């Protein structure tokens, strides 16, 4: 049966194929456990603060239809949509905090300064000593001066520094407590690729405290990291506490060998580094760790990336950073609930596998026309054959993103190239718009009408491989239902190929780390856990507040 | 506008032209300065080898970035001549304009000078990288008939992650100017030029590095409006005496103190020269201490600025290590104020720039070595042209004591921009122009 | 003009809706007061509020275009710009959102047409809007069960029908009368109660809906079966792609 | 000349001016009038002396609702504008015989200030006109009244605002049509960050002149952005000529044929008709009662299509006398023509894409606003490369007063000062004359 049949049956009384139902007799918001909780909370909140707040009698009465539960895809967890709002979901907030508070910093230039400029030796022994010093220092504790006041260790317990290197010998020489072991976290072929990319380089994965990231911003991360790297370099390598060479370490840590998660943004959407808009689609695919655990199922890997990106890009970034309010929980949920996108994408994978075999299709428009058209028609036909499914994903934009994501990912499965996958994404929108004489919301296909022409353009602010595109790509800077799906399409070809990474191997390795708070190997499982209020985030101030 | 005249000398201490009107050195009038500035606006270095290796390995879009399966094996350097010729045809406006495209390193790099005509109808300066980038992108695509499906990789190899990034992140082209969005303020573009870029193009010649830096800094002061009205003469006198070795003052001071001298001895000789030349006079006397006063602060500031330059050359010269220039910029000015009772260069702005410059070149918090600073850097933007030219002279005298030298940060600039004569030896071209217009002012 | 390709009934209906020389079938007669009441921008017999002075009371700048483009009556009068918005059920409503916008700008002057998945809107000068609204309400643009006039809370285009075949309406502006088989509009498009409801006629038969609908569906006419219509969309996709690269 | 196309040049009225002009006589790279307009835009500043005086009288400086009690200064700036303006001119100019212009307006209340070109020949960008003008007038005011060292900083705040604490000249009492370089969406966008309302203000709501100035500015930006280089250069020149310069009278004639009774659809049918007659398109093949059109010159089809798009905006929003529908016209003119012909729409769908989000961000809660506040540097309307914004300018020009944020609300200072420049007010007349005068030097 269709992978979404289970969710549809647990959502409505009727069989999924039925064309009629009954409305208006459900009791409005009283049908819902969550809306009832909200009504009582609003009553207590308004009374306590002396200002009216949540009131179900304001505006129009929710719940004239069924207020649906949602299955989180690849799970058996069913929750009301409010439980997948990022404000109500600590797992979603922690996912972004774990990215925002992460920076990658090389040690290669630094070690060259130590040996060439200072004339001291760097060894695995000194590196371990430095790493023990920096893990004391990074959460906010002192190593050089007298009478320093520091951060409470329990408030910053999630902050630390690890390293990785492609040289297995050097990796074995360093205390394993500080090492992300590439051999232990990746399958053999992927580990060999990643280690060859890194070579003899040594790279730090720095995570600053969630409590600081939440107090401040993403541009804080690389600065905070650089200060404590600098202080630990002074301490472990016995240089003067502030001499000329000290500046070389700061420049290298803040500019010369730093890798931000996101680049800064232009003025209209003014934002510093390490904000969602600066994270390119290729990075997001590599931050998601599905690739190293689900590598035998390219659909699962690709769609875990879609879920990662849909939540971050649509709910937190576009739905709050760039707007706010109720936001777009549903715009994103469509791409990771009820197993709907999974059904469409597994069909496309199967169709490509029967006709071409993964990655064996010609990388041209012929393949785009074939695969994207077939998968688009499959997806739209499900909405026609199942009325429940159409009522489930009631927003045209929701259906557009889900159908085109399957079409795009499928095309990339066939060609092994993300750019033809992107062409298939846009072809799906054109067919979709013509089949149903509708597509998405008022401004959903701005990028989609620019789409075809700009897929293969080479001009200044038009041409770019999809992996390098991101939320700041001009056409993409505004609208829901694309960015997270683009991260999936970026992952799509690499997952079919078995690639260990999409765009940056250092980013891939930097999140293969068991000391992260959010488990990036099972993004959708984590979302379900947050929805059930079973996720424990970092950064809480309970320790320093009254009972 | 002004009645001041100066004697112009060359980088070997020889008089070139006597009694030149001050405004003959003004960026607003001097044709050589115009030539250097427009050259700086329109010149681009294209790294054909880098583009080719990026495509070969699919390493595009920034540090440690790669798209497996996108690799393209194009012999770009092998066909550099045809590619460069095809690009020039697109870059140029007409066959007879001032477009220049010249291959370097056997085809590995290309020097590109976008025609001046494109900038007469442009708002700013980004046409140089952008017109060059698309021209070389299109020429490469046409040379090998790159397919619609693969061409976007040529674009990433040339211009990087732009426009997802605001910058040309991972690009294989270079300019001495940075993108306009990074200006600390409007009018700062000629200040956001790394000192290392200046030292690379002048190939470490100290006085040419000092001259080029002063030309750029003081020209920025005009675009920023600082050298307008009441302050115009102050900046021209500063350009002439600190950056143009007017009256051979910097050269003579360095001659008199180069063997055994220090910052303090340079100070004592400068105050002596100022007394002899009527720049300052004893205004009043305290107990065994004379307080100096002067009726032309602008000229005193200029004299003090020449002494500041010579002290950097004597102090950092003796060390052959640039780092101490931040110390010289500070205590030359600190000392001279309590030596004289008169304000230091730029009325304390140089000393302040030097305090933070010292801090941010010897601390954990930011900055770096002297070569990575510039007039647009938040650390070193505060003095209006009187500090950075000294840093340029210091990095020029460095003997390889810095990790982030021009070879580390400005290798492409060193190879390409040093090949343009006006950029390599600016002091010579500017003096000839001033003398040539001396009677048109 | 060809308007649209294809050999299905849908394609032809889409062509007919755009073709100004095609006479839309009049399926019901609506009074002018009922249109004003449905619109809800003013009371029947209430003066047209003005957003700016009349054009003849103003001295427009000498401008060859201004002199050659005759303004619509509402613009001459200085009327406000108001709207009428329709939701079209995906279960074979005669008009669909893209069909409307395309047809509006083929048929009507000075039209600001907006297309969305669950709503389609036109804004124009108030008095001109009322005559457009009369045609949009009286002709085959509209079915009282599969289409609804909705200024807000437009949810329903993608929902299952109720037992009567009516489209969902969070505010229930259009009430099906099971005793008479006809539909009445109890409230205005914004949801304000009407004093006297407006008869909207009998819903169309399932067979007539498929005769007139402009949506492709597997259980009607599938888009994938209109091969020539699909072929033109693919052609546009390919030509767009080649034009944006333009270095073959 | 690189290209072989020639065009017939027409005036705003619809009269032939010069026949068979090489296309590149209209190129920003060659046309002396465009060079003059672009350099003028770079160097012109409006100074609000009355505003400066009122700010000082009340200490209301540094941004909205900002005031420093106790800093008030009562200076009669408007009473002494001539002396102040003359003193400032002496600082702004390079020489007595250069092209500096300082002209008082409104009895001394405003001052048109045109900084000399010499200053920009040795400048990287354009910030010289606002910065040199600001300091010149600050110093002139201080010297006019011998304002003390202790109070002069208030004169600086009254003129240039909260800069440099703010990145912009927040609360400044000067104005330019260009915004600061840091606000560019990308390098080479400066000529695109000019509000449509600024263009409509400068052209005094002249439909064709507003279209021309906007097209001139947009397509010149395409050259600075490198978009109009190599394979794409001809496309952009033909777009400039036919959409913005009324080349061959195509825009004018299309509006004439549809102004009385016409719609977007009728304009489409006549444009498709004209293309066939001029050999721009031909029937490539036939389907069941459907004709697929092709073309051997996409750039020329696109230009013909760009002309019809402009004509449809003028017909549609003209009939309404309300600019808001231009977002609809930009969308469905292109949507309709593609399924009318089987050929790609203007800018290969880029105009349609811009219209989609433009419609959304001019009819929703999320941002944007009325058509007049958009521009080529706006994230909403930057995507089409010159073929959309000139239509928005034409639509706002036809607006009879339906917009709260009209040029009078957001560009009044521009409307008073920049419109006094003849080249900015009637660019089409100057560009056409310049094209004719270089017709045989190209
Ligand atoms: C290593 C530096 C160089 C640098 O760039 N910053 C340092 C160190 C840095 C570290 C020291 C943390 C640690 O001990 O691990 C921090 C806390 C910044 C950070 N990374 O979090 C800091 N200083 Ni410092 N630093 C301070 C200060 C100072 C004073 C201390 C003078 C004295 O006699 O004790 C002097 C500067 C001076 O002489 O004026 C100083 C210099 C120095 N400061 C010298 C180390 C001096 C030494 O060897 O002891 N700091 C202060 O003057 C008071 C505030 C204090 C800061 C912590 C706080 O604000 O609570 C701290 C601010
Ligand atoms: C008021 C707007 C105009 C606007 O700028 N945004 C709105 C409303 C805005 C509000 C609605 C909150 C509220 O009800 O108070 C929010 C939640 C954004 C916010 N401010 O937090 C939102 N929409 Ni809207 N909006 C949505 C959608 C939609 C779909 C709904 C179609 C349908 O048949 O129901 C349509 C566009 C379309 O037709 O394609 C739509 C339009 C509209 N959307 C129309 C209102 C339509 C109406 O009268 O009911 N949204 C969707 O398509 C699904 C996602 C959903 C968003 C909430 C979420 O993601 O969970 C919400 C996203
Ligand atoms: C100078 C500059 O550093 P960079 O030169 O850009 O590395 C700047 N830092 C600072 O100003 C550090 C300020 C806080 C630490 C010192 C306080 S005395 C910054 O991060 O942008
Ligand atoms: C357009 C622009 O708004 P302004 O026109 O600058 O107000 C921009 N907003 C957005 O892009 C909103 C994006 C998220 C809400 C809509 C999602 S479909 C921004 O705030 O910078
Ligand atoms: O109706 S609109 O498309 O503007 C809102 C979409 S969330
Ligand atoms: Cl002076
Ligand atoms: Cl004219
Ligand atoms: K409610
Ligand atoms: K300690
Ligand atoms: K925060
Ligand atoms: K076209
Ligand atoms: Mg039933
Ligand atoms: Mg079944
Ligand atoms: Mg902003
Ligand atoms: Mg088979
Ligand atoms: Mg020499
Ligand atoms: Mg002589
Ligand atoms: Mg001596
Ligand atoms: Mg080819
Ligand atoms: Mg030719
Ligand atoms: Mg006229
Ligand atoms: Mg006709
Ligand atoms: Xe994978
Ligand atoms: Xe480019
Ligand atoms: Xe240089
Ligand atoms: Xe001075
Ligand atoms: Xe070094
Ligand atoms: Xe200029
Ligand atoms: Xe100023
Ligand atoms: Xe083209
Ligand atoms: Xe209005």
């Amino acid at each position: 049966d269709k992978l979404f049949i289970n969710a549809l049956k647990k959502k409505f009384e009727e069989s999924p194929e039925e064309k009629k139902t009954t409305f208006y007799t459900l009791g409005g918001w009283k049908q819902s456990e969550r809306k009832t909780e909200f009504v009582n909370a609003g009553k207590e909140v308004a009374a306590k603060r002396g200002i009216p707040q949540y009131n179900p009698d304001i505006g129009t009465p929710l719940g004239q239809r069924v207020l649906m539960p949602y299955q989180v895809s690849t799970t058996d967890t069913y929750v009301e949509g409010d439980d997948l709002h990022f404000v109500n979901n600590a797992a979603m907030q922690q996912m972004w905090d774990d990215i925002r508070r992460t920076v990658i910093v090389g040690l290669n230039h630094a070690h060259a300064v130590i040996e060439k400029r200072l004339g001291k030796e760097v060894t695995p022994e000194t590196i371990t000593h430095y790493l023990e010093t920096v893990n004391h220092a990074m959460p906010g504790a002192a190593v050089v001066q007298e009478h320093m006041v520091e951060t409470h260790p329990a408030l910053v317990a999630d902050s630390y520094v690890k390293v990785f290197t492609g040289n297995d010998e050097i990796a074995d020489e360093i205390d394993p407590a500080f090492v992300i072991d590439i051999n232990k976290q990746f399958p053999e072929d992927q580990a060999e690729t990643l280690k060859a990319e890194v070579g003899d380089g040594i790279w730090q994965v720095v995570r600053i405290p969630t409590i600081v990231s939440r107090t401040c911003d993403g541009a804080t991360t690389s600065r905070w990291s650089a200060m404590q790297i600098g202080m630990s370099m002074i301490s472990a390598y016995k240089q003067a506490a502030g001499e000329a060479a000290t500046g070389d370490f700061a420049y290298a840590a803040k500019h010369a060998e730093v890798i931000h998660m996101g680049t800064y943004l232009p003025v209209r959407r003014a934002r510093g580094e390490n904000e969602p808009g600066g994270v390119p689609f290729g990075y997001l695919a590599d931050i998601c760790q599905s690739s190293r655990v689900n590598y035998e199922d390219p659909v699962r890997v690709s769609l875990d990336v879609v879920a990662t990106g849909a939540m971050l890009y649509d709910q937190i970034w576009l739905g709050s950073y760039m707007s706010g309010g109720v936001g777009f929980t549903q715009y994103a949920t469509a791409a990771y609930t009820d197993n709907i996108l999974d059904d469409f994408t597994y069909f496309g994978k199967e169709y490509v596998e029967d006709k071409y075999g993964l990655c064996e299709a010609p990388n041209n428009m012929d393949t785009v026309l074939d695969v994207a058209t077939e998968v688009t028609f499959y997806g739209l036909e499900q909405y026609e054959e199942y009325p429940a499914l159409l009522e489930d994903q009631f927003g045209g934009s929701q259906r557009a993103a889900v159908v085109a994501a399957a079409a795009g990912c499928s095309t990339a499965f066939a060609t092994g190239n993300a750019q033809t996958g992107l062409s298939g994404w846009y072809l799906s929108m054109y067919l979709h718009k013509e089949q149903h004489s509708r597509l998405g919301f008022y401004g959903y296909d701005l990028q989609d009408q620019c789409g075809a022409s700009n897929v293969f353009s080479i001009r200044g602010d038009e041409g770019l491989p999809l992996e390098l595109r991101g939320p700041n790509y001009p056409n993409y800077a505004m609208n829901v239902g694309h960015q997270g799906e683009y991260a999936g399409i970026s992952q799509a070809p690499h997952a079919a190929r078995g690639d260990a990474f999409v765009f940056n191997p250092l980013v891939k390795i930097a999140f293969a780390d068991d000391n992260l708070v959010f488990d990036f190997t099972n993004v959708r499982g984590e979302f379900a856990k947050g929805a059930l209020r079973e996720f424990e985030p970092a950064g809480e101030r309970a320790l320093i507040t009254p009972a | 506008k002004f009645e001041d005249k100066v004697d112009l000398y060359d980088d070997r201490g020889n008089l070139v032209e006597e009694q030149v009107p001050l405004e003959a050195l003004s960026p607003l009038r001097n044709p050589a300065i115009k030539s250097i500035v427009q050259g700086i606006k329109r010149t681009v270095a294209v790294n054909l080898e880098g583009i080719e290796n990026a495509l070969k390995t699919a390493k595009v879009g920034g540090p440690a970035c790669k798209i497996m399966g996108r690799e393209l094996d194009l012999d770009i350097v092998g066909n550099a001549e045809s590619i460069a010729a095809a690009a020039k045809e697109m870059i140029q406006v007409t066959e007879d304009d001032d477009t220049n495209v010249e291959l370097l390193g056997g085809g590995k790099r290309a020097l590109v000078q976008v025609p001046s005509a494109r900038f007469d109808v442009a708002a700013e300066y980004s046409a140089a990288p952008l017109v060059t980038a698309t021209a070389f992108v299109q020429a490469i695509i046409n040379e090998f008939d790159v397919s619609m499906y693969d061409a976007n990789m040529v674009k990433a190899a040339v211009l990087g992650r732009y426009p997802q990034s605001v910058e040309y992140m991972g690009a294989n082209i270079a300019t001495m100017l940075d993108i306009p969005q990074k200006l600390e303020g409007p009018g700062y573009a000629l200040r956001n030029i790394m000192v290392n870029h200046v030292v690379a193009a002048t190939l470490k010649n100290t006085l040419q590095a000092a001259a080029l830096s002063t030309i750029l800094e003081q020209t920025a002061m005009f675009e920023m409006g600082d050298a307008v009205g009441a302050f115009e003469r102050m900046h021209l006198l500063g350009l002439a005496y600190q950056g143009m070795n007017a009256d051979n003052l910097v050269f003579d001071l360095v001659k008199a103190n180069g063997k055994e001298g220090t910052v303090g001895s340079v100070i004592a000789d400068l105050v002596e020269r100022a007394l002899e030349d009527g720049v300052i006079k004893v205004e009043k006397e305290l107990t065994d201490y004379k307080v100096y006063g002067t009726d032309d602060l602008a000229m005193w500031n200029a004299y003090a600025a020449a002494g500041l330059m010579a002290a950097t050359m004597v102090n950092q010269g003796a060390a052959r290590a640039a780092q101490g220039v931040s110390s010289t910029l500070l205590y030359y000015n600190d000392l001279i104020e309590f030596e004289t009772g008169l304000p230091s260069v730029d009325f304390g702005k140089v000393e302040g720039t030097a305090v933070g410059f010292s801090f941010f070149s010897h601390s954990i918090y930011g900055g770096g070595g002297p070569g990575i600073f510039n007039g647009n850097h938040i650390v070193t933007r505060h003095s209006k042209g009187f500090a950075i030219p000294c840093v340029a002279a210091a990095m020029a005298l460095d003997a390889g004591t810095q990790m982030f030298s021009p070879e580390a940060t400005s290798g492409l600039i060193k190879e390409v921009f040093s090949q343009v004569d006006e950029f390599r030896e600016p002091l010579k071209y500017v003096v000839e122009a001033a003398a040539e217009i001396k009677n048109e002012i | 003009a060809q308007y649209y390709p294809g050999t299905t009934k849908v394609a032809q209906n889409r062509r007919n809706f755009c073709n100004p020389e095609y006479e839309l079938e009049k399926l019901r007669e609506i009074s002018d007061e009922d249109v004003v009441k449905i619109l809800g921008h003013r009371a029947p017999g209430e003066e047209y509020p003005s957003v700016h002075p009349p054009l003849e009371e103003m001295d427009e700048p000498e401008d060859a275009i201004r002199e050659m483009v005759e303004p619509i009556d509402g613009a001459k009068a200085g009327d406000r710009v108001r709207y009428i918005q329709f939701t079209d059920s995906m279960y074979f409503a005669p008009a669909q959102p893209y069909v409307r916008s395309r047809a509006y700008l083929c048929r009507y002057r000075g039209a600001d047409a907006g297309t969305l998945s669950g709503r389609q809107i036109i804004e124009t000068r108030e008095r001109d809007l009322e005559k457009i609204s009369k045609e949009l309400l009286e002709t085959e643009f509209f079915d009282p069960a599969r289409s609804g006039v909705r200024g807000k809370s437009v949810h329903g285009h993608s929902l299952r029908l109720d037992e009567d075949g009516m489209m969902f309406d969070m505010l229930r502006r259009q009430i099906y009368n099971k005793d008479t088989g006809r539909v009445e509009m109890v409230k205005n498009q914004i949801g304000d109660e009407l004093d006297e409801p407006v008869d909207l006629g009998e819903p169309l038969d399932e067979e007539t809906l498929m005769e007139k609908t402009t949506i492709y569906r597997v259980d009607g006419e599938a888009y994938r079966d209109d091969v020539e219509a699909v072929e033109i969309m693919q052609r546009i996709h390919v030509l767009r792609s080649q034009g944006g690269f333009n270095l073959e």
